[PDB]
């Protein structure tokens, strides 16, 4: 507490090079002694406090040495290591020359200390967000893909006001955004996610565009069916089917929409192993 | 109008045939995310530009 003090008075002092030293070889002592949580709390207020003072490379260093610290004392990932994380990625500048390293350090931690593949999903909530201040919106994408229901509305959002900033909107148009949502909670199999995502920008589409449409109901299931895209049904239909895991209701709707499946080949062949066992490859129709 | 008769009456029936039991896997359905192992194919990328 005491040497956060003088640490902060060297940095309203711009004395960066001497705060940012001078708190390393106290951190180092904590270390070496395996006073963790002595080290991590000086090393993320630290990290902190360059970021609010605009100080990029230190705090970036900072970050790195955190992960660092994270890393020896096999710090697991829980609810308080992830906030030290969400924390620090909010002081980031989106424009950060390393933001994408930073990012990676952090993931790559997530990923070793915890049971997920790509990364814990709350932290991807955090790092989607940045991702997309900074314009990066495919990276953002991915983040939110793998993120948590927060990161699923922030996806739609994204989505949306994307389609929106369009100038020449179209029939296609739609679909090209539209499609992203169902292929990409289909991948994750997460059906309700695939559904809620559908519901809330199904519903904002009607809303704006007011497109000729009915809603069509059996046993607690719906589809929207739009006159005019045609694109948007086979999407709704599509997410139905592969819940159904039926290959030849798979098939039949294929046959029905032959552009479609010419238009999304790659994906449909993969739904058609991860959702029907399918080992035959697509036979390409033209 | 019946100018999408065909496709209406197509998506009506497909429906109907679709749900006549429980589809395997509810609308709630969600893989544990701890589960997943890959992320499927590449989705293609947009012709915009992107702004804000
Ligand atoms: O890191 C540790 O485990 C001890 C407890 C408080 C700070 N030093």
């Amino acid at each position: 507490a005491k040497t956060l003090q003088r640490f902060e008075n060297k940095i309203k002092a711009g004395d960066y090079y001497e705060a940012h030293q001078t708190l390393r070889t106290i951190a180092n002592r904590y270390v070496r002694s395996k006073s963790y949580e002595h080290a991590i709390e000086l090393i993320s207020q630290g990290a902190l406090s360059f970021l609010k003072a605009k100080q990029g490379g230190s705090g970036t260093d900072l970050i790195f040495y955190l992960l660092e610290v994270y890393d020896l004392a096999e710090v697991k990932v829980d609810d308080i290591s992830v906030a030290r994380l969400v924390r620090l990625i909010a002081e980031l500048d989106p424009s950060e020359p390393n933001l994408k390293d930073v990012i990676t350090g952090m993931n790559n931690w997530s990923i070793k200390f915890s049971e997920y593949k790509f990364g814990d999903p709350y932290l991807h909530n955090t790092i989607g967000s940045k991702l997309l201040e900074g314009d990066f919106v495919y990276e953002a994408e991915r983040y939110f893909m793998l993120g948590t229901h927060d990161s699923m509305i922030k996806y739609v959002d994204l989505l949306w006001d994307w389609l929106c900033q369009v100038d020449d909107i179209e029939d296609s148009t739609v679909a090209e955004f539209f499609s992203r949502l169902v292929f990409n909670y289909l991948f994750i199999s997460n059906i309700s996610f695939a559904h809620e995502s559908k519901d809330i920008f199904l519903e904002r589409f009607i809303e704006k565009f007011h497109p000729k449409y009915e809603k069509i109901d059996k046993n607690g299931y719906e589809i929207v069916f739009f006159e005019d895209y045609s694109d948007l049904n086979f999407l709704q239909l599509l997410l139905i089917t592969c819940q159904t895991k039926d290959k030849s209701y798979f098939l039949n709707l294929k046959n029905h929409y032959l552009d479609f499946s010419q238009a999304y080949k790659s994906e449909l062949e993969f739904l058609g192993q991860e959702y029907f066992n399918i080992v035959a490859p697509k036979q390409t129709n033209f | 109008t019946s100018a999408s008769g065909p496709e209406h009456e197509f998506v009506s029936k497909f429906l109907t045939l679709a749900t006549l039991t429980e589809p395997k896997l509810p609308k709630s359905y969600t893989k544990p995310l701890k589960d997943v192992t890959n992320l499927g194919v590449p989705l293609p990328t947009l012709k915009y530009k992107y702004k804000q």
